[PDB]
């Protein structure tokens, strides 16, 4: 996170918040998400990798 | 002086001689209760053992068979020296463990101890140190030969 | 979250009730 | 029948006995009035029957159960015989020692 | 049954009295070493003296049995008299250590009886906990490891036994909850926490709420009045039925009168977040009793906030930060490196879609410790797993097996080999 540029910290914060929201929405199915998807750690790792790239 | 020293001994001996006639009449019921507990209540835990003993005592009272209700079912079955030897051979001091030791000593069919802590296994190995007891496993390859050796040589075997 | 919390409380009560149990057609 | 056959040799008869008014009977065709050995054999049969009942109750409750067999009844009646013989013998021995002690202290 | 018929079953299970005695002895050894060792010396002395008395009785009976002549005409009678006099002197002197044992047992009882009662209650709730989710089955060695963590690792280690006992009790409750709920689902954390709260309440100058808790656990299952419909002024039919079922409680008598007397109380009991402010009332009530009354009121009125009310009750009973470590991330490094025996495998049971192999590999990268991760499911995998386990035991590396749940018939001898 601490690697330059300085906006990477805010980008990772936004990504972590987005991941937390879409993972917490899975509890209140089928109102949150229509299907019980698996937004696991692998999606978070891929999103972090593509943001870094 | 000898009579003064033996006065208390005579006092105890007289009352025990008097109560011998009552102790003879409780033998049938007391032995029935003890045999039922030692051959039947082995598997069950403390609460179910107490329930079974209470049911048997209730039926014996309903059948008007005299039994000693103020004696421990382990004190009627164990000697003080044997209890001390058990306590020396790594046995827990609980009445349940003493009853288990009684069942292990007075067994007729060969017992199957179920101990999730190994205390029973350690107690058996420490008890049978005079005899050349051997420990093996059913999974072990050298089990049939160990059982054969135990059968021929007449030594205790723990599997 | 109302229905989920209600059924979670019901399941909690049933679980502790199961805990306290030990202590012709 | 197996209980009465196994416990026939011992001195189980009591000249004094009181027949209960409740008369708890588990064995049909029990002789009336029953004697001491008949009563205790019926009590042994009741012990087996109430262990049947307790095992069924535990299975209904939900705990794991283990089957009971007539080998257990034979083991129990053998234990009863051995314990009766041992207790009677040791009590007679202790009473003999006590009586000869009283005789010696009287002398 | 064929095997059942041929053997005599013997169970060495754990009982309340045995567990209390073992835990009391462990507490004595940890806290009062010299006192515990002199207590043990005195029990050994009492056993030896009782054996000597039994030998006296047997020897006297055997000697008087076989005198084979007049007592007054022999000197062996005089020798037995001298021995009996010496043994009478020692049984007279036995009373002193009898009194010392009495002082010892009364002191240890009045000092550490509630702690041992808490030991028994916590461990038997621990065993009975296995009836929910079939997954956790805690053994006695796990509780003994908890005690070796409590008594031998004392934070802020004091030198005052009176406050040290309270510190031990509080730390015991906290670390027992931490260690158990580290391996449960999040739904059962509140159940375990409020069971521990019940144990703490039972262990204390506080009146027991036996009827309150019985109605709390079995209020819906009890029979209620049939056809008695109260006012629907501000409560639904289910809330009215709950109020009717609650009204049989002696503390909540005029609840029907109270709900309509407090007509302005349509917000403190309905809508909003009622877990913070609770209306009505249950003499100076204890805070725990007030929490109990609020919990019953919440269960009667708004069953949705029951989880929040139970959490607040646990906070009031055991501390506000009692279960504030569960929501923290799992610090696995210290747990593995400190509180796991090398002979105990580390089980990581995971819900579908969320694995822990990344966690273990991150641990390996952090601690710079080599791991052979072997995927279970083939005969070659089984052979590689056995070879890696043997090499790891010989050398000291970590061995990891993945998707372990695909071979219970192999897990049986894996557990046996590990033991």
């Amino acid at each position: 996170i601490c690697k330059s540029p300085n906006e990477r910290a805010r980008l990772y914060f936004l990504l972590a918040w987005f991941h937390a929201i879409i993972q917490e929405r899975l509890r209140y199915a089928p109102l949150g998400w229509s299907k019980k998807y698996e937004f696991g750690e692998s999606d978070l790792r891929s999103a972090c990798d593509t943001v870094d790239t | 002086a000898l009579l003064k020293s033996l006065s208390a001994e005579r006092e105890r001996w007289e009352k025990t001689s008097e109560t011998f006639k009552n102790q003879m009449s409780t033998i049938a019921g007391d032995c029935l209760l003890s045999a039922a507990f030692i051959a039947y209540a082995g598997y069950f835990d403390q609460q179910m053992r107490q329930n079974l003993f209470t049911t048997w005592s209730h039926h014996l009272q309903q059948a008007n068979i005299q039994f000693r209700t103020d004696i421990a079912r382990t004190e009627y079955l164990s000697n003080a020296d044997e209890r001390l030897r058990w306590q020396a051979s790594s046995l827990p001091a609980d009445d349940l463990c003493t009853e288990n030791a009684i069942m292990l000593k007075r067994f007729n069919r060969y017992p199957l101890i179920i101990d999730p802590s190994g205390q029973a296994t350690e107690f058996i190995m420490n008890e049978y140190k005079d005899r050349k007891i051997t420990r093996t496993s059913f999974l072990d390859d050298a089990f049939r030969k160990n059982l054969e050796s135990a059968l021929r040589f007449g030594n205790p075997l723990l599997v | 979250e109302r229905v989920l919390l209600t059924t979670q409380g019901v399941d909690m009560i049933s679980k502790m009730l199961k805990m306290q149990m030990l202590e012709t057609l | 029948q197996v209980g009465k056959e196994f416990t026939s040799k011992m001195d189980l008869e009591k000249p004094n006995y009181i027949v209960p008014d409740y008369m708890p009977v588990v064995y049909d065709k029990l002789p009336q009035p029953p004697s001491h050995r008949e009563a205790i054999v019926n009590s042994c049969v009741f012990v087996h029957q109430t262990l049947h009942q307790a095992n069924a109750r535990l299975a209904k409750r939900g705990g794991r159960t283990m089957a009971i067999t007539p080998r257990h009844y034979l083991d129990f009646i053998n234990h009863y015989a051995n314990l009766f013989h041992e207790k009677r013998s040791e009590l007679e021995e202790q009473q003999m020692h006590l009586n000869v002690g009283l005789r010696k202290i009287k002398e | 049954p064929d095997l059942c018929s041929r053997v005599t079953f013997v169970n060495f299970t754990v009982t309340r009295s045995s567990l209390q005695s073992q835990c009391l002895n462990e507490v004595l050894k940890a806290e009062r070493p010299d006192v515990d060792e002199k207590r043990s010396d005195l029990l050994k002395l009492q056993g030896e003296f009782q054996l000597r008395l039994r030998q006296l009785e047997k020897s006297l009976l055997q000697a008087l049995n076989e005198v084979k002549g007049r007592i007054l005409d022999d000197d062996t009678i005089i020798t037995t008299l001298e021995n009996l006099k010496r043994e009478a002197a020692e049984v007279t002197r036995k009373v002193e250590e009898t009194d010392i044992v009495m002082q010892e047992v009364e002191t240890v009882s009045q000092q550490y009886l509630p702690l041992s009662t808490a030991c028994s209650s916590i461990y038997f709730t621990m065993e009975s906990l296995k009836q929910i989710h079939f997954l956790y089955q805690y053994s006695l060695q796990f509780f003994l490891d908890i005690y070796h963590n409590v008594l031998y690792e004392n934070p802020n280690l004091v030198t005052d036994h009176t406050q040290r006992l309270s510190i031990i009790t509080k730390d015991l409750f906290q670390v027992a909850f931490n260690r158990v709920a580290r391996g449960m689902l999040h739904q059962d954390h509140i159940t375990f926490a409020m069971l521990l709260a019940r144990i703490k309440l039972k262990g204390t100058g506080e009146p027991t709420y036996d009827a309150e808790f019985q109605h709390f656990l079995r209020g819906n299952e009890i029979v209620l009045s049939a056809g008695s419909t109260p006012r629907i002024q501000g409560l639904t039919v289910e809330q009215a039925e709950a109020v009717v079922r609650l009204s049989c409680l002696p503390a909540f008598k005029d609840l029907i009168a109270k709900v309509q007397a407090d007509e302005q109380f349509g917000i403190w009991l309905d809508s909003s977040s009622p877990e913070q402010t609770v209306p009505y009332l249950w003499t100076p009530a204890t805070p725990i009793g007030q929490a109990i009354h609020r919990l019953l009121l919440i269960q009667a009125f708004r069953p949705d906030r029951l989880l929040a009310m139970a959490h607040m009750f646990v906070s009031t009973n055991l501390g506000e930060s009692f279960m504030s470590i569960m929501e923290q991330p799992l610090d696995l490094t210290h747990i593995v490196g400190t509180e796991v025996k090398p002979n105990t495998p580390v089980l990581m049971c995971s819900v579908p879609g969320y694995d822990a192999s990344g966690h273990v590999e991150d641990l390996a990268a952090e601690q710079n410790t080599q791991i052979t991760s072997i995927a279970i499911g083939s005969a070659e995998g089984f052979n590689q797993a056995d070879k890696a386990i043997n090499t790891a035991v010989k050398s000291g590396r970590w061995v990891m097996l993945k998707n372990v749940h695909l071979a219970p018939g192999w897990l049986m001898q894996l557990e046996k080999k590990l033991h």
